[PDB]
């Protein structure tokens, strides 16, 4: 399962 | 900028019996960026039905594809793989030998 | 033994082209069992073994909304790193993103990363603590400051030992019967003369998963790099893997050399020696 917090650079 | 020219392998899934059918692989890894053009050959004409892996990278971040056909080998069949790179100054064409 | 789960990604910009291409795929240590590329027709996340096929429709929707949430958010990093950077609009650039966990024989966390590359090289990683971050250079300490004002190590650490071992375990229940399991490799040797004084001997290991594996030549017990030769090791496309090993030695001498593999299949490590 994909993690559901990705943060822009 | 890095750029990484490929490694190439080209080899059979099973070991190669003539008649009997097999799966020829054209594994290319080591590269960056991940742009590059992989065709399989026969007889020097390019093959049209290969399939090819998802792209994924290594450790050190360089790529690596699969690319793969269903085939059979006979006595008068000879098999290649042509690559392009940005790295190369031509295409590389590597020959199956059919015992490596 | 440990296992893993990872998650590759990788965007590639395109000068006068339009949109990023966007590749992701998942991994049970070295099995595939998802995808998302951006050229195919879907534009869905994807099943790529028998085991998540199983997975409701819930999981597919969830997983394609993250998969497309992780592309929209490379989408703006290609132009904020085109920005960092100064680079020109004629250039293609590659972001690439590693995250995953392992756990071991217990099944228990072990270890969590999550490792980000711009054009080939390291930008930020976090530390083996997961609590902070290692900035490659002067714009990813712009990022490292982005990301502990907004808490992204906390949310990160509890994915990477919450959720992701929770759903590797799910997994390895799921797909026992060959995420479980080891295929110790098939092994023989080959000799071809080269000359009245040379000979060349090769080791070879087939159908063997997982991938690590290691083939080394001795002579009289020693180690032997010279005059050796060792292939990556490659994918027979069946989900096994293949790697061979060769030396060329003095004829008659054969038998001075063996072939050592070690592989977490073998209950013990294989030697193997020429016989005629």
């Amino acid at each position: 399962l994909l993690w559901n917090g990705p943060m822009a650079v | 900028m890095i750029q990484r020219t490929p490694k190439i392998q080209v080899y059979s899934r099973h070991p190669a019996e003539n008649g009997k059918s097999n799966f020829l692989n054209c594994y290319v890894s080591g590269f960056h960026p991940s742009d590059i053009e992989v065709d399989l050959l026969k007889n020097g004409e390019r093959i049209e039905k290969v399939e090819h892996s998802d792209l994924s990278f290594s450790k050190d971040w360089s790529f690596y594809l699969l690319y793969y056909t269903e085939f059979t080998p006979t006595e008068k069949d000879e098999y290649a793989c042509r690559v392009n790179h940005v790295t190369l100054s031509q295409p590389k064409i590597v020959k199956w030998d059919r015992d490596m | 033994g440990s296992h893993s789960m990872r998650y590759f990604f990788t965007s590639v910009s395109r000068p006068g082209r339009g949109e990023p291409r966007f590749i992701a795929v998942g991994y049970v240590d070295d099995t595939q069992f998802v995808r998302f590329d951006s050229d195919a027709a879907s534009q869905r996340m994807e099943p790529r073994a028998p085991w998540i096929e199983q997975e409701g429709p819930e999981y597919w929707d969830g997983e394609t909304r993250k998969v497309k949430a992780h592309s929209q958010t490379h989408r703006v990093d290609l132009g904020t790193l085109r920005g960092y950077y100064n680079q020109s609009e004629a250039g293609s650039h590659t972001v690439q993103r590693m995250y995953g966990c392992d756990v071991g024989s217990d099944w228990r966390f072990l270890r969590g990363y999550h490792q980000y590359a711009y054009d080939g090289k390291d930008y930020i990683a976090l530390k083996e603590d997961l609590r902070s971050w290692t900035a490659a250079d002067m714009a990813a300490q712009t990022t490292k400051h982005k990301w502990e004002a907004a808490h992204v190590a906390e949310q990160l650490r509890a994915y990477l030992e919450g959720t992701c071992v929770e759903w590797l375990r799910r997994y390895l229940e799921n797909g026992k019967e060959t995420l479980q399991r080891t295929d110790a490799p098939k092994t023989h040797m080959t000799h071809h003369a080269v000359s009245d004084h040379e000979a060349t001997l090769r080791c070879w290991a087939l159908s063997f998963y997982p991938a690590e594996i290691t083939l080394t030549w001795q002579r009289d017990g020693e180690d032997q790099t010279q005059d050796t030769e060792l292939v990556e090791t490659r994918p027979a496309g069946d989900g096994t893997f293949q790697k061979w090993a060769a030396v060329v030695v003095p004829s008659g001498q054969e038998q001075r050399y063996t072939c050592h593999v070690q592989h977490e299949g073998l209950p013990k490590p294989l030697t193997l020696r020429w016989e005629p």
